[PDB]
């Protein structure tokens, strides 16, 4: 059925229908445009008029311009053949290949499938990075954010995990869904080339949204990605790893429209709905029904202005099972990966460690290294206050341990460390500390492993 | 058009409805599609309804029907083991209509009754459910069922020759259930955690806010309390769920055990989920549905704990509903109405003398999640002004591996004096003096560390080095607790004081030895110190033996001089 | 080289879909120049009033007119806007807008049953 | 050693691909011909769904 | 003593951070109430 525009203000367009009003969420198509222009119904204003939000620019629209109702919202052309393809934020080909041949056509908001089970995340995902696998293990079904800032190699880490991740002997096949949001043409060309050259593309679906793509397409990108992941996990029984960079850029777009939508702004100019939209994305992870598959997330959260308290990165922490926080200060000291060892945590870590999983001494070693590194970092402050020579012999050992932790445990010369390798390095550096100062390792472990 | 209506318009989240002439303000209404909504605005020619779900499933002309309940709740047999949501309904009915319950008459025909009176008992789930005359109903019992089996809808009794009573009843979650009086905070809610029970006590029927940034351990304090606190029943409103925090609890908690009995914790719990796909309306009503269920169990003479994950998300859901209703935004765009409402919620907490005597209580522990460290509005600000207790999880204390990560400098219990006598009479005569002394230690350490940050630690006298030594032992040996250890996961009241006296006794001996020119370096490497450090791991009183072991060891230091 | 195969099949598989469509549209384009076309045209306009819209009128090419004055005499009336192979309807003064076109409905089919046609072609 | 290793792969990363070219196009021809005889059946299925 | 000015300097800028920027999400919210009304 067809309607006519009665008002246009930036991204918001009002459209009057003489017959049949399109329901909220329907995709409408503007007639008379060179490129497809979608209007998503947001409200029924009364008097046969609906209020909509445009998925692309509204320059050149005229009052009276015609609009058709497509009869449905937007969707994902779901198929196992999604693997090996590079697509836009909307799921249109970017690889010069034909459009996807759907096995099913799925809504993308998270309503389709109802895939999740009421079971806890469990079992190992080998990223191939020692600072994740050994000390902050990623588990199937978990949401483990990379916490970074502008200038830091968070995207290099994200791409490396995409190339390397696997689920070591699992009866289930493994797949990656890689979604990039608001990236440059140069970055898009780089990501494409990387997936194609390495052969990582064979087991991955890639969604790329450019900075100059419509803001609405950026908002839809993570939803296309999560829907594909849930389809592969639930209908094909796969362990799927979803990598989303950068959530902060997603937020900049969602924030950009909140103003055009008429809302009173919240703190820092953000949308008042920041946490309940973001919840629609972090809720979508975990084991799927049947327990053959799972959806795991590695979202990238860059600190705007390096501020981890900004509402965006701060609200993301609750959606994760493991967090890796990168720090500019550490990067400027030449320590890469620039992980803050006293601000990276594992929420579900205890579910993936110990006898029959990693090794019985894993929790004790992790606790002792964390405690010693935190003390060592504080002592760097104390050295600055009093001078190196005024530090006690005991404190000097903890000071030195912090350097050893950074030089040998954090730093990897690119290199796939087994958990056994990572625990060995951990015990080697721990020897620097007095045995009498290992408060967090029971004597049983000292005798057996020291 | 009295009991039903028809959608005039929908978009912008508000459904305008023609009719519904008898609907109450704040009543749940039902759309033909199956969605629920709350009557927000009653106008001369429409009802404005907040939709608790997606409004594209609503179209102009759609039929709308009253539910008759305030947003209401069903209160009767079938509540236990049940899993609901923001507006009570299987994770749709509320209480099984088919399930048969063994009703036991506890009143005879001719008895005079009043609201709250117990007329029957149902072993629905051990727990024994107590059937009460609904509030606002009194008179003479003219008819009463005999001991048998009946479904909820059946009538078990008639009063004043015709009000009919069933085993369940309905109540507006928005209205706090009536009571004769609220008793004064007298009995501590024995947590088993030394820092809490000692320094920041919670009283049975007290409101103690849990506040701090995301990932500081707020929920974990709540979960440990439920696994070990001295409340018979727990009402968990696991709100602010996201990404998978729903499925994280869906098939997980059904396995968590009751440390006290070794049975599922759910066997004494009621879950109230608040997911993101749920309407702001449901999450808003979730605390009211929970508190009402909480008040229901305390009426039986049980001490229940109400854990609210969290109110920050409830105020965001409420701000969404208010802005959609075009109510004037204030600070952070929150409606003016929130402060009085939030306060009204926490006011329903307390230990009471239930209808027909007997004592029960509802203790509230609410999570605080500011937009991000700002710790202002909504959540924190308004909450910290109501609650009497605040346990500040400190991310810096956590990074330092000091557990529980509760900041002993920023936390407060207005309840310390309120609960001191329970500890003095039942645990130890010196509970209050001991915690005051430890806190003064920690207070002194804080001041010393500030100065050392400036002039360095080299000028420190032996007396000041000793205070830092003992202050450190308090932090590492007492404040820090290992939630993952099979033993230190829970610290009984008896164990908390015994560990305190070992530390305080080591302090006195330390200061006494220094005063007699004993090198602090000699005390710092005293053999008993390593044992004091592992005391939290001992499950036997072998811990108080450390006091004598400490004294003799200092004597061996008085010997060598 | 493995990719070098899949794409060469994709181009081939494409070409076949794009020829099945070429024909399917040739059928409809040359549909008016045969009989049974009038019974098609009316049945489209039937649904326009038979659906949600209240009655008023409809339009088409001036060669759909020889085959569209039946219920025109039953208080509706016909009217080229170059309707090609379809018929718009007006539900009232407040346009309403219901259009039943064979091209427009084809496009709502080449996506509805993209598999079934492939299933019939290859599988 | 490299001199006889780099020229090994090149003489295979030609033969291997060069073989794929024989495989790819023969499997392109192999998807067309299956389609092009059992084709009117598809056209039929579509038409029958547009004129309802 | 240039320790004072040092880390304590970090002090003044988390302090200053905190609010010419916070004080502003705000001059502008209230605009926003009847700025929006
Ligand atoms: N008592 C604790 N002991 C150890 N780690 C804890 C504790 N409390 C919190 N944490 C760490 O912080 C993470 C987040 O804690 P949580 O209570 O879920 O956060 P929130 O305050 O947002 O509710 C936990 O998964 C854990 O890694």
């Amino acid at each position: 059925e067809y309607t006519g525009i009665t008002y246009i203000s930036g991204p918001l367009l009002f459209v009057e229908n003489a017959k049949d009003l399109a329901y909220g969420a329907i995709v409408d198509i503007k007639d008379g445009t060179g490129r497809v222009r979608g209007g998503q119904v947001i409200e029924v204003s009364e008097e046969y008029a609906v209020i909509q939000v445009f998925e692309e620019t509204t320059g050149l629209d005229l009052a009276t311009t015609s609009v058709s109702l497509v009869e449905d919202v937007a969707r994902l052309g779901v198929s196992k053949e999604m693997l090996g393809r590079r697509f836009n934020g909307i799921g249109k080909p970017i690889d010069g290949l034909p459009p996807i041949t759907p096995e099913k056509r799925l809504p993308i908001t998270g309503l389709p499938l109802n895939p999740v089970a009421r079971r806890k995340p469990e079992q190992f995902i080998q990223t191939g990075i020692s600072t994740i696998d050994v000390m902050n293990t990623l588990v199937r079904g978990q949401k483990l954010p990379i916490f970074s800032g502008s200038g830091l190699p968070a995207n290099e880490i994200a791409a490396q995990i995409a190339r390397q991740a696997t689920v070591r002997p699992k009866e289930e096949p493994f797949a990656v869904v890689f979604a990039a949001m608001g990236i440059t043409q140069r970055e898009l060309s780089y990501f494409i080339q990387e997936f194609e050259r390495t052969g990582a593309l064979s087991r991955s679906v890639l969604f790329l949204n450019k900075a100059d793509d419509p803001t609405i397409e950026r908002i839809l990108t993570p939803r296309m990605a999560l829907t594909v992941a849930e389809y592969l996990a639930f209908e094909h029984d796969y362990h799927v790893l979803v990598i989303l960079t950068d959530m902060t850029n997603y937020c900049e777009a969602l924030r950009e429209i909140g103003a055009a939508r008429e809302e009173i702004p919240g703190r820092r100019g953000y949308p008042g709905y920041m946490y309940t939209d973001l919840a629609t994305i972090y809720e979508r992870a975990g084991v799927v029904e049947g327990k053959k598959g799972s959806v795991t997330q590695i979202p990238i959260l860059s600190m705007p202005d390096d501020d981890r308290t900004h509402p965006i990165p701060d609200l993301t922490g609750y959606i994760t099972e493991g967090q890796i926080q990168l720090s500019r200060e550490l990067h400027r000291k030449g320590i890469y990966p620039p992980i803050d060892p006293l601000p990276s945590l594992s929420r579900l870590m205890n579910n993936g460690v110990g006898k029959g999983k990693t090794r019985e001494d894993h929790k004790q070693v992790s606790d002792q290294l964390y405690s010693a590194y935190a003390n060592g970092v504080d002592i760097r402050k104390l050295v600055a206050i009093i001078g190196e020579d005024a530090l006690t012999e005991n404190d000097r050992r903890y000071l030195q341990f912090a350097d050893a932790f950074e030089r040998f445990f954090i730093n990897q010369g690119q290199q796939n460390r087994s958990i056994e390798e990572s625990l060995q390095i951990a015990w080697a550096l721990l020897s620097m500390l007095p045995q009498g100062e290992l408060k967090r390792i029971s004597k049983d472990h000292i005798g057996k492993y020291y | 058009m009295i009991q039903g209506v028809i959608q005039k318009i929908a978009g912008p989240a508000v459904i305008a409805k023609g009719m519904l002439g008898a609907r109450m303000y704040d009543i749940c209404k039902v759309g033909e599609e199956g969605l629920v909504g709350e009557i927000i605005r009653l106008d001369g020619d429409t009802a404005f309804v907040q939709v608790y779900e997606d409004t594209s499933g609503l179209k102009v002309g759609e039929p709308v029907v009253s539910t008759g309940l305030p947003l209401a709740v069903e209160l009767g047999p079938g509540m236990l083991n049940g899993i609901y949501d923001g507006i009570q309904r299987p994770l749709v009915h509320a209480l099984d209509r088919e399930k048969k319950w063994a009703w036991t008459p506890m009143v005879k025909p001719g008895d005079e009754v009043r609201g709250g009176m117990v007329l029957g008992t149902v072993p629905e789930f051990g727990f024994t459910h107590k059937i009460l005359v609904p509030p606002d109903v009194r008179g003479r019992v003219k008819e009463v069922k005999p001991a048998g089996e009946y479904t909820v809808e059946e009538p078990v009794v008639v009063l004043e020759d015709g009000t009919e009573l069933k085993m369940y009843h309905t109540w507006p979650v928005r209205r706090a259930r009536p009571v004769q009086r609220k008793l004064d905070p007298n009995t501590p809610f024995l947590t088993g955690m030394r820092i809490l029970d000692v320094l920041f006590p919670v009283a049975m029927g007290g409101t103690a806010a849990i506040p701090g940034p995301f990932g500081s351990g707020k929920t974990v304090t709540q979960q440990s309390l439920a696994k070990w606190s001295n409340a018979d029943v727990v009402v968990y409103v696991g709100c602010g769920e996201r990404g998978n925090e729903m499925t994280d609890v869906l098939v997980e908690f059904p396995e968590l055990t009751d440390p006290k009995t070794g049975g599922p914790l759910m066997h004494r719990t009621v879950l109230i989920a608040n997911t993101s796909n749920m309407p702001v309306a449901a999450r808003e009503a979730s605390i009211y549905v929970g508190v009402t269920i909480a008040e229901y169990f305390r009426d039986q003479g049980f001490s229940v704990a109400l854990m609210a994950d969290s109110t920050s998300r409830w105020a965001e859901a409420l701000r969404e509903i208010s802005s959609r209703l075009e109510e004037m935004p204030a600070e952070e765009g929150y409606p003016p109405y929130l402060a009085a409402r939030l306060a009204a919620f926490y006011e329903r907490a307390g230990k009471v003398i239930t209808l027909g005597g007997e004592e029960g209580a509802v203790t509230i522990v609410g999570a605080v999640s500011p937009p991000g460290g700002d710790m202002s509005e909504p959540v924190t600000q308004s909450t910290l002004r109501i609650v009497g207790a605040f346990w500040r999880l400190d991310a810096s204390l956590a990074f330092r591996r000091h557990f529980p990560a509760i900041n002993w400098n920023g936390s407060y219990s207005l309840f310390t004096s309120a609960l001191d006598p329970w500890y003095r009479e039942n645990v130890a005569e010196d509970y209050p003096e001991l915690r005051d002394a430890i806190s003064e230690l920690l207070q002194r350490e804080a001041g010393l560390q500030e100065i050392v940050q400036l002039v360095g630690p080299d000028a420190l006298q032996d007396a000041e080095r000793l205070v830092i030594e003992v202050g450190r032992i308090i932090r590492e040996d007492f404040l820090q607790q290992n939630a993952y250890h099979e033993v230190d996961a829970y610290c009984s009241m008896k164990k908390a004081y015994g560990i305190m006296k070992m530390i305080l006794a080591f302090y006195k001996e330390a200061e006494a030895a220094i005063k007699r020119g004993v090198s602090i370096d000699e005390i710092l490497q005293l053999p008993v110190l390593e044992r004091i450090g592992r005391a939290r791991y001992v499950s036997e009183e072998e811990f108080p033996a450390y006091f004598e072991e400490a004294m003799k060891e200092i004597q061996g230091a008085f010997k060598a001089l | 080289g493995e990719l070098l195969v899949a794409t060469a099949r994709t181009q081939a598989r494409g070409e076949v879909l794009e020829e099945v469509r070429r024909r399917v549209r040739e059928a409809l384009e040359a549909l008016p120049q045969k009989p049974e076309w009038p019974e098609v045209v009316r049945k489209l306009a039937l649904e326009a009033l038979e659906a949600l819209p209240g009655a008023k009128a409809l339009v088409a090419n001036p060669e759909d007119l020889p085959h569209l004055e039946a219920m025109a005499r039953e208080r509706g009336v016909e009217l080229e806007p170059a309707l090609r192979l379809g018929v718009r309807a007006v539900g009232a003064e407040g346009k309403t807008q219901v259009e039943n076109s064979l091209l427009a409905r084809m496009d709502r089919a080449w996506d509805a049953m993209s598999s079934k046609v492939a299933q019939a072609l290859w599988g | 050693l490299e001199a006889q290793y780099r020229e090994r792969e090149r003489a295979e990363t030609e033969a291997l691909l060069a073989r794929y070219r024989e495989r790819a196009e023969a499997e392109a021809k192999a998807v067309r011909e299956k389609a092009m005889a059992r084709l009117d059946e598809a056209v039929a299925l579509v038409l029958k769904e547009v004129l309802p | 003593i240039p320790g004072i000015r040092a880390q304590i300097r970090f002090i003044q800028q988390v302090l200053e951070q905190r609010e010419r920027e916070d004080t502003f999400r705000l001059k502008r919210i209230k605009g926003k109430i009847e700025a929006r009304e």
